[PDB]
């Protein structure tokens, strides 16, 4: 048939598009992921770095 | 000895327990060996020499 006729997309479309609400919920979930990934990567580096400080038997002879 | 403090005994309880055993010390000014009572840095001693 004619290429100007668009097929049926109605079982996935929102009843009201409302562009301020759809961009706001998607950016909440991406922002929460970057929040938790930065706090997780920070404690990971500090676990490896603090293993080079003085051990428990060295501190006992201080 | 130091690992028992704050887990099962207080700090002055472990000091009295370790002071009932004697350990090797550095030799004197002539070079003869000495002994000394134990401290919290020492390890718990065993009953046999070898
Ligand atoms: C080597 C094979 C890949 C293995 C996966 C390795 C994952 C590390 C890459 C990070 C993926 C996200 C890239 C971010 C980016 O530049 O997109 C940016 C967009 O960034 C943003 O707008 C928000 C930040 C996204 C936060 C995502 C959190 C993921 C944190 C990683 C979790 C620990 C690994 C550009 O992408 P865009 O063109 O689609 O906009
Ligand atoms: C290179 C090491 C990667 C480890 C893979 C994950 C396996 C889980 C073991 C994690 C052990 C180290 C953390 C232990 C710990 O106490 O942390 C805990 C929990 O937090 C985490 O580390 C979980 C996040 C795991 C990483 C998430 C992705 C971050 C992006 C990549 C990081 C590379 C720069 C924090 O507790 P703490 O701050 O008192 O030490």
């Amino acid at each position: 048939k004619s290429t100007y006729r668009t097929p049926n997309f109605d079982d996935v479309l929102k009843e009201n598009n409302d562009a301020d609400k759809g961009r706001s919920y998607a950016y909440f979930m991406v922002g929460a992921m970057g929040l938790l990934s930065s706090a997780g990567a920070k404690s990971t580096v500090e676990t490896f770095i603090s293993s080079m400080t003085a051990t428990a038997d060295v501190l006992a002879m201080a | 000895w130091r690992t028992l403090v704050g887990v099962s005994h207080t700090n002055e309880e472990v000091r009295n327990m370790a002071e009932e055993f004697e350990y090797d010390d550095e030799p004197d000014e002539q070079g003869n060996p000495k002994k000394r009572p134990g401290k919290l840095s020492d390890y718990i001693p065993g009953p046999y020499p070898n």
